[PDB]
């Protein structure tokens, strides 16, 4: 039983650390564009001036 | 209120697999239903992203 | 001329179009997979 | 196969999600524990019968 | 199979990391020529005055 | 039951720093918007 137990709990924490995975990488590909973003402002409304 | 024994209980084993056989089955079912809610939760982030 | 600045709206579009590219290329170099969705390879998915 | 993560937003993605990896098989420790004990129970009756 | 399933999948890391930089530094000069060509017709106008 | 009060009870990371890079986007842009903004009637009165 707590063979079976153990089995399950792995099962589990894999497929949750995937997940958090899947989080993470989507938040990575939206920070490129906001960086430019913020970068560009600034360089606009600094030579606005 | 439960009564008390009167006499040995027949065939004890039976009645002792059939109530382990009953946990089994809702041991089961209580583990599938939790799969069934990953896969839930995992749908709601991806509709969530969209 | 004042009233359209077409210099700039070739370069908006230069930029989208670099952008994109760049957003291609992150996702697949974070998630070490070339197929993240449909669109990249329709046999690749099925087979 | 291998991955980068943080490779766009220069986080600290990555050694957070090792320190994740690390916190959530907490939950093994007590299995390990029972399965120890149990163990140490079986070794025993076999010395008990040698 | 599972050696086949990981060449049809995985993608390669150098390709990735190549592209990556020339499309930084197409994003970089993109925001600056952006903000230049701004600014370029404003002068240009203000000066006719 | 701490795993429980865990889940009811922490935060997303993801979703927070997200919210967080939208407001400092967003607070960019106001500051130099009400600079401007102070800027024109400036310029209306400089051309009267």
């Amino acid at each position: 039983s707590l063979t079976k137990q153990y089995l399950s709990v792995s099962n589990s924490i894999d497929e949750t650390v995937a997940r958090y995975k899947a989080q993470f990488t989507q938040l990575d590909t939206m920070m490129s564009k906001l960086n430019n973003t913020s970068s560009y402002l600034t360089q606009q409304f600094t030579a606005m001036n | 209120l439960a009564e008390a024994a009167a006499t040995t209980t027949e065939n004890p084993l039976q009645k002792i697999d059939a109530a382990l056989a009953q946990v089994d089955t809702l041991r089961s079912d209580l583990g599938a239903v939790q799969n069934r809610f990953n896969s839930a939760i995992t749908n709601l982030g991806n509709t969530v992203n969209n | 001329v004042i009233n359209t600045n077409s210099l700039s709206l070739l370069t908006q579009n230069n930029l989208n179009k670099s952008q994109s590219a760049l957003g291609t290329a992150i996702e697949r170099l974070s998630s070490g997979l070339r197929i993240n969705s449909a669109k990249d390879d329709a046999a690749g998915q099925a087979i | 196969s291998i991955s980068s993560l943080g490779v766009g937003s220069n986080l600290p993605l990555d050694q957070l999600l090792t320190d994740l990896t690390k916190n959530e098989k907490g939950r093994l420790t007590p299995i390990t524990k029972q399965q120890s004990a149990n163990s140490a129970k079986l070794t025993a009756y076999g010395t008990l019968k040698s | 199979l599972t050696s086949a399933r990981s060449r049809i999948e995985d993608s390669d890391y150098a390709t990735e990391v190549s592209n990556m930089s020339r499309a930084q530094i197409l994003q970089q000069a993109g925001t600056s020529v952006l903000a230049q060509a701004n600014q370029v017709p404003q002068n240009v106008l203000s000066l006719l005055r």
